[PDB]
């Protein structure tokens, strides 16, 4: 099969900045009628993926013009001449000269904005998922940047480990920033034999840490 | 326009059967090869085989020769993925894909996909629970203890968009997936406004509403 | 085999 390898993997790239995406191919992808069969494929999250370049350089009917394709022997490039909010996402290239087609492993296409400290809330379990004897408590970091955060749990004071799991999303097309949840996993009895639960939130964008917490029964 | 949508996904035994279906229209089907391309969860898209317009030539990658078979029904308007021995490892969104303004070594149009999961594991449905809040307020609910993927959520019947954040499900040390959906809204809004998640499980015909109240 | 699939 023809091995279709990307670079790099993951980019991220600061808005109105360049950026390129390479690819390089075992075989010569030059076919009997003297073509390149060198495609550049998009693909945001949940979405099927949507064809850029054609033949190395043709720029698809409705693909903007930031976007270009060219060869240097050495490899095929895919560039974006000043990346925008819109281009987050994954990219793929795609030879169709031998059978099978093949893919590269692909390329994540992260953003580089200014630093935004996130907003931080807490949520306690509800009664009714206290009626069948575990507790969930939840953390949330809303719209930050960089994805790079600490997020600590205490219970009366108490530093948890090893009973917390996160969850970030996409990078937000528009704005460009992350949200994260922390989810807290008690059983009820534990849950009910502590009053204060605190989550700690530590990030680039905060001067200080920010602590968000409740008291059981209030 | 063209149009091709995928179905037959879900839950699979390892080692059982699956026929995938892929129904085409708006264009003349028999005149187009058809294509199917996979994506395992998290990873790249893998081309996995091709039939010709008439039927004639078939091809396949290797690593599912002999268990897979394409073909195609022209006078339907339908393609098909028989898939057999089914391991672990063929987990994966499956799109059919063509090329329509040149079929040559590319590809331009997709279906929005079907996921197979291959597990020995039991469809269940999740269960739903508020997150309840205390300048701007946030609220959600959790989505939590459910197999396999996806779930959808909207708010308020889809009327709520705007500061809407549903996050990837995690799978849990049990095998089953959790996630939250959040919003952000005006405090004042708190003892005005109805605030209602619609949590949609189709694997398992679970459908759900939560008032969220502070 | 050709690598366009489609009719001529």
């Amino acid at each position: 099969d023809v091995v279709m390898t990307q670079s790099p993997l993951s980019l991220a790239v600061t808005l109105g900045q360049p950026a390129s995406i390479s690819c390089r191919s075992t075989q010569s992808l030059v076919y009997s009628d003297g073509n390149t069969y060198l495609n550049w494929f998009q693909q945001r999250p949940g979405q099927s993926p949507r064809r850029l370049i054609y033949k190395v350089s043709n720029r698809d009917s409705g693909v903007p013009d930031r976007f270009s394709g060219s060869e240097s022997g050495t490899d095929f490039t895919l560039k974006i001449s000043r990346v925008e909010a819109e281009d987050v996402g994954l990219y793929y290239c795609m030879q169709g000269t031998h059978w099978p087609w093949t893919f590269g492993q692909g390329t994540k296409v992260e953003i580089k904005r200014t630093v935004a400290a996130p907003s931080v809330f807490i949520f306690p379990p509800s009664d009714e998922q206290l009626k069948s004897g575990t507790a969930s408590v939840v953390c949330l970091l809303n719209n930050f940047y960089p994805r790079e955060a600490k997020v600590q749990w205490k219970v009366d004071n108490a530093l948890q480990s090893g009973n917390s799991q996160e969850s970030v999303t996409e990078q937000d097309s528009k704005d460009s920033t992350y949200s994260l949840s922390s989810t807290l996993t008690l059983s009820k009895a534990d849950y009910e034999k502590h009053k204060v639960y605190a989550c700690e939130v530590t990030h680039q964008g905060l001067s200080s840490p920010v602590t968000k917490s409740f008291n059981r029964g209030e | 326009q063209v149009q091709l949508v995928e179905s037959g996904g879900g839950v699979v035994q390892p080692g059982r059967s699956l026929r995938l279906s892929c129904a085409a229209s708006g264009f003349t089907f028999s005149s187009y090869g058809m294509h199917w391309v996979r994506q395992a969860p998290g990873k790249g898209l893998e081309w996995v085989a091709v039939i010709w317009y008439d039927g004639s030539y078939k091809s396949y990658i290797e690593s599912v020769k002999g268990r897979f078979t394409i073909s195609r029904d022209n006078s339907k308007n339908t393609l098909y993925l028989q898939m057999n021995s089914l391991r672990v490892e063929d987990t994966a969104v499956y799109y059919c894909a063509l090329g329509y303004s040149s079929g040559q070594g590319t590809l331009d149009n997709w279906g929005q996909g079907t996921l197979v999961t291959v597990s020995s594991a039991s469809t269940k449905g999740p269960s739903v629970f508020p997150l309840a809040p205390s300048g701007t307020a946030a609220l959600g609910c959790l989505v939590k203890d459910y197999f396999p993927e996806p779930v959808t959520v909207s708010w308020n019947s889809g009327a709520l968009t705007s500061g809407v954040h549903t996050f990837p499900a995690v799978l849990q040390s049990s095998g089953l997936y959790s996630l939250s959906s959040v919003v952000t809204v005006p405090s004042s809004s708190l003892g005005t406004q109805t605030y209602i998640c619609n949590v949609n499980h189709k694997p398992s015909n679970t459908k759900v509403d939560k008032k969220v109240e502070p | 085999m050709p690598n366009d699939p489609n009719r001529n």
